[PDB]
RNA sequence: UGGUUCUCUAGGACUGAUUAAUAGGGACGGUCGGGGGCAUCAGUAUUCAAUUGUCAGAGGUGAAAUUCUUGGAUUUAUUGAAGACUAACUACUGCGAAAGCAUUUGCCAAGGACGUUUUCAUUAAUCAAGAACGACCAUAAACUAUGCCGACUAGGGAUCGGGUGGUGUUUUUUUAAUGACCCACUCGGCACCUUACGAGAACUGGGGGGAGUAUGGUCGCAAGGCUGAAACUUAAAGGAA
C-alpha cells in the first residue's frame, strides 16, 4: 500500500495498468490500450511475483530492464533428513550472512535464501552461476569452493590472453576426492541375519521364575 | 501421559432421585452378565441407561464381586483378556503380511505389558500358576 | 480442457489447502473422460486466525462429494451438453453449494 | 520419591519463592505430626488438612521462618545419648533448629524426645 | 530496526544468519551507520551480568548427601557417629 | 396380530473388611495424524520408441571440446512404453520410540490426546546385562556452531488435537447424521518470548596454555660454477651478454 504509486509510476512509463487489490488479497497487472513493448507484460508480471516474495521496491523495479531476470531455485528436493537440510541451508547463507554477500557481489545478482527455495535476480550470466552454486551446495560441496572459484575466473577472465585455454588447471575445484574403497572379505555382509516377523519372549523376572 | 480420568464424587450416597431398588439393579447385572458382557460393558450401560451412577455406591459392593458371588466369574481378568486379545490380533496381522516393523515393535510392547500384569495377577494368584500366554 | 498454468499458480496461496479431485467417467455416448477439480479453502468474513485450513476429514469429505456429483453431472450428459454445461461454469457453482454445508 | 520427602520439597522451595501458602498432596499421619512439630517450634502458622475421599490435601500457611526442612532417608535408630551428637553433625550451629524423630511416644522433635527421656528412629530436620 | 528486520524475515520465509544471544544483528544499517564503534556489539553490563555466576548461598551441612528424596547418610557414617 | 373384498364401515387360522492417588493398567465414545503394511488410482516431467511437419545445425561451456546430426539432429504435433517421484499447497505446523513419514481410494491391524458418576486395585519409576528397530550395476559424511543446568515459580502471544458454554454470521428445509467462523474457559502437545529460586559439590590409545624470539648442541636438506669436457685446455651445437 505504500509502494503502490511508485509501481504506478514504474509501469505507466511502459503503458501497463496495474491494480493492487486489498481484500482478496493480490496484485493484477493489464496491458493496457497504448502498450506498444508486447514483451514488458512478462516482466511486470515478475515484478509482481517478486513484491510478493518479498523483495523490496528499489530491488525489484530492476527486472523493468532489458539487462536482468528472475530465477527461482528449489532446494527442498535434495536431502532427506530435517537436520541435514537446515545445516546446508545454513551453510549457503554463511556466517554473518558472509557467504551470500560475497555471492551477491560476485554474480551481480540478489539473492533470498527463504523457505526450501532461492529466489534470485540478475543478469543470465550470474543467474547460470548462481544457480549451479545453489545446487551444489544443496550436494555436498562446500559454496567457499565456488566463491574461490568464482574469484579466480574473475581474475583469470580480465586478461587478454588464456581467454580460449580451459582453466580447469587454474581452478582448485576439482579436488579429486573420492579415493576410498572397502575391501572387507564380506562375513555376515553376504547373508546375515533374516528378518522374522514374530519376536523372541522376554527373560523373565526372579519373581516369575519363582512362581 | 495425559490427565484424563473419571471424578468420582465426594459423596457415597444413591443420589436421591435413585428410586430404583438395590436388588432389580443386581438383577439387571446378573442378567446382562449372562447375555455376556465385560465388566466394565455392564457398568457402562447401567450407568448411561438405567440411570446407576456407580454399584459400588448403590449396591453393596463392586460388580465384580456381584458377578462372583452369583457365579458369572470370569476365566481371566478382564485387563489380561483385553490384553491377551489385542496381542493375538496383532500376531494375525503379522503372519499376514511380514513387512510391518512398527507393528512388530508394537507386539514387543503388548507382550511386555502382558507380562507385567500376568506377574501381578500370578503373585495374588487370581489365575494359577503355570500360566504361560501360549 | 485445459487452463493455463498462470491462473492456477494465481490461484495457489499459502495458509489455506487445494483439495483436488479427478474421476473417469463414462458419458451417455461411449466417451470416457478424466475431468478433474480444484478448490481452495476460503476463511470466513470475521475470521481472525490466519490459517484456514481443512482438517483433512473435512478435504476427504469435500473430495468426496466432489466427485459424486461431478459424476452426477456427468452421466446425465453428453460431450456437447457436458461442453454447454462447463462453457458457462455452473459446475462450479453445484460444488460451491454443494459443499457449503463443509 | 517419598510422599513425606515431596511435601516438604513443596514446602522448601514454595517458601523460597517467596508464597504466602502451599497446597501438598497427598497428606498422612507422618505429614501432620511433621507439620505439628514445626508449628509447636513456630515454622509455620495454621495449616488446613481438606479431605477429599482420596488421601487428602494439606494448606499450609508460613510467613517467613523456615529455611530448611528434610527427611533423613535411611531411619536410623539415635539414642538418647546421642541425639547431641546427631544435632551436632547434621544442625547448622549449636542450639539451631530441631531434628525430629519418631519414637515410642510418637513424633516428636529432639530436645522433647531427650526431655521425656525417650529415643527413636530419626525422621527429619528442621531448621 | 533489528527487531523489524527479523521480523519482517521471520515472516517471510527469509533464512537469517544466527547471532549469539546478547549481541546485536549486523545489518546493513550497522555497516552504513557505522554503529557499532558507538554502541558496542553487545551491551556489555548485561553480559558482564549474565556471565557472573549464580550465588549459591552459604553452605550448612556435612553429614550426607542432599538429593530430592532427601538426605542420605551413609552407613560408615552412621557407625562413626553412633 | 393379519392373507382379502362388501361400503373407521364383512367372516376366516390363531462364602465372611477400606479407599479409589491431578500413581498405573484396561474397556467404551466421537474422533485425530504426510504413523505403518498391502492393494488401487492419478499427475506432469524425464528417457526411449513410432508417426507427421520443416530444414542445418543441436548440446554444452567463461570460452571450447567429447557427443548427436541431410540414414533428418534440435524444435513442433499426436500416441505408446519404462523406471522413478509426489511440485506449488508446505508452516519455527502434524504424526512416529528413533532413523523418519507428503497423490486418490479401500482393506488390515495399531497409536495418542480428550470425554467418562465405566472397570481392576498398587498391578508402579530408573537403568549395567540381554532383545527389537536403526558371480553381477556402484555409491559420501562433516565443514562455524551456542546454550547454564534442575528437584524449579508464575505467566504472555500465536498454533495443533479434544471437550464445555455463549449467541451472531455463514449454513439450512420432513432423507441419515454432520459443519465453518467469533468469544470465554479447560486438558494435552510442537515451539517461541520472558520471569523467581535452588548446591548444581561429596567408537579405545592423551600431553599441558596462547602468542612469539634466540640458537657455537644433534639430525637432515641445501652452494659452487658456461655445458659438451676428462686421463685430453678438445669438435659440432647450444647458452649468456
Amino acid at each position: 500500500k505504500t509502494i503502490w504509486n511508485d509501481v504506478t509510476r514504474a509501469l505507466d512509463k511502459h503503458n501497463i495498468a496495474c491494480v493492487l487489490d486489498l481484500v482478496e488479497g493480490s496484485m493484477t497487472v493489464k496491458t493496457t490500450r497504448k502498450t506498444y513493448d508486447p514483451a514488458i507484460i512478462l516482466k511486470a508480471r515478475d515484478l509482481i511475483k517478486l513484491l510478493a516474495r518479498s523483495v523490496p521496491f528499489p530491488q525489484a523495479v530492476k527486472i523493468l530492464q532489458d539487462d536482468m531476470a528472475c530465477d527461482v531455485i528449489k532446494i527442498g528436493n535434495f536431502v532427506t533428513n530435517k537436520e541435514r537440510f537446515v545445516k546446508r541451508r545454513q551453510r549457503l547463507v554463511g556466517p554473518n550472512g558472509n557467504t551470500l554477500k560475497a555471492l551477491e557481489l560476485l554474480t551481480k545478482c540478489y539473492i533470498l535464501v527463504q523457505g526450501n527455495t532461492v529466489s534470485a535476480m540478475g543478469p543470465f550470466k550470474g543467474l547460470k552461476e548462481v544457480r549451479r552454486v545453489v545446487e551444489d551446495c544443496m550436494k555436498n560441496i562446500h559454496p567457499i569452493y565456488h566463491i574461490k572459484e568464482l574469484m579466480i575466473k574473475r581474475e583469470l577472465a580480465k586478461r587478454p590472453e588464456l581467454a580460449n585455454e580451459d582453466w580447469s588447471r587454474f581452478l582448485p575445484m576439482f579436488k579429486k576426492r573420492n579415493v576410498a574403497r572397502k575391501k572387507p572379505k564380506k562375513i555376515r555382509n553376504v547373508e546375515k541375519k533374516v528378518y522374522t516377523p514374530f519376536p523372541p519372549a522376554q527373560l523373565p523376572r526372579k519373581v516369575d521364575l519363582e512362581i | 501421559k495425559g490427565i484424563s480420568s473419571s471424578a468420582i464424587p465426594y459423596s457415597r450416597n444413591a443420589p436421591a432421585w435413585f428410586k430404583l431398588s438395590s436388588e432389580s439393579v443386581i438383577e439387571q447385572i446378573v442378567k446382562y452378565a449372562r447375555k455376556g458382557l465385560t465388566p466394565s460393558q455392564i457398568g457402562v450401560l447401567l450407568r448411561d441407561a438405567h440411570g446407576v451412577t456407580q454399584a459400588r455406591v448403590i449396591t453393596g459392593n463392586k460388580i465384580m464381586r456381584i458377578l462372583k458371588s452369583n457365579g458369572l466369574a470370569p476365566e481371566i481378568p478382564e485387563d489380561l483378556y483385553y490384553l491377551i486379545k489385542k496381542a493375538v490380533s496383532v500376531r494375525k496381522h503379522l503372519e499376514r503380511n511380514r513387512k510391518d516393523k512398527d507393528a512388530k515393535f508394537r507386539l514387543i510392547l503388548i507382550e511386555s505389558r502382558i507380562h507385567r500384569l500376568a506377574r501381578y495377577y500370578r503373585t495374588v494368584a487370581v489365575l494359577p500358576p503355570n500360566w504361560k500366554y501360549e | 480442457m485445459d487452463f493455463t498454468t498462470d491462473k492456477l499458480r494465481s490461484m495457489v496461496r499459502k495458509w489455506q489447502t487445494l483439495i483436488e479431485a479427478n474421476v473417469t467417467v463414462k458419458t451417455s455416448d461411449d466417451y470416457v473422460l478424466r475431468i478433474f477439480a480444484i478448490a481452495f479453502t476460503r476463511k470466513q468474513a470475521n475470521q481472525v486466525k490466519r490459517h484456514s485450513y481443512a482438517q483433512s476429514s473435512h478435504i476427504r469429505a469435500i473430495r468426496k462429494v466432489i466427485s459424486e456429483i461431478l459424476t452426477k453431472e456427468v452421466q446425465g450428459s453428453t460431450l456437447a451438453q457436458l461442453t454447454s454445461k462447463l462453457i458457462p461454469e455452473v459446475i462450479n457453482k453445484e460444488i460451491e453449494n454443494a459443499t457449503k454445508d463443509i | 520419591s517419598s510422599v513425606l520427602a515431596d511435601a516438604l520439597n513443596a514446602i522448601n522451595n514454595a517458601e523460597k519463592t517467596g508464597k504466602r501458602q502451599v497446597l501438598l498432596r497427598p497428606s498422612s499421619k507422618v505429614i501432620i505430626k511433621f507439620l505439628q512439630v514445626m508449628q509447636k517450634h513456630g515454622y509455620i502458622g495454621e495449616f488446613e488438612y481438606i479431605d477429599d475421599h482420596r488421601s487428602g490435601k494439606i494448606v499450609v500457611q508460613l510467613n517467613g521462618r523456615l529455611n530448611k526442612c528434610g527427611v533423613i532417608s535411611p531411619r536410623f535408630n539415635v539414642k538418647i545419648g546421642d541425639i547431641e551428637k546427631w544435632t551436632a553433625n547434621l544442625l547448622p550451629a549449636r542450639q539451631f533448629g530441631y531434628v525430629i524423630l519418631t519414637t515410642s511416644a510418637g513424633i516428636m522433635d529432639h530436645e522433647e524426645a531427650r526431655r521425656k527421656h525417650v529415643s527413636g528412629k530419626i525422621l527429619g530436620f528442621v531448621y | 530496526r533489528i527487531k523489524k528486520y527479523e521480523q519482517e524475515a521471520a515472516e517471510g520465509g527469509i533464512v537469517l544468519s544466527k547471532v549469539k544471544k546478547g549481541q546485536f544483528r549486523k545489518i546493513e544499517s550497522t555497516y552504513k551507520k557505522d554503529i557499532e564503534r558507538r554502541i558496542g556489539g553487545s551491551i556489555k553490563a548485561r553480559d558482564k551480568e549474565k556471565a557472573t555466576k549464580r550465588e549459591r548461598g552459604l553452605k550448612i551441612s556435612s553429614v550426607g548427601r542432599s538429593t530430592r528424596n532427601g538426605l542420605i547418610v551413609s552407613k560408615r557414617d552412621i557407625a562413626r557417629i553412633s
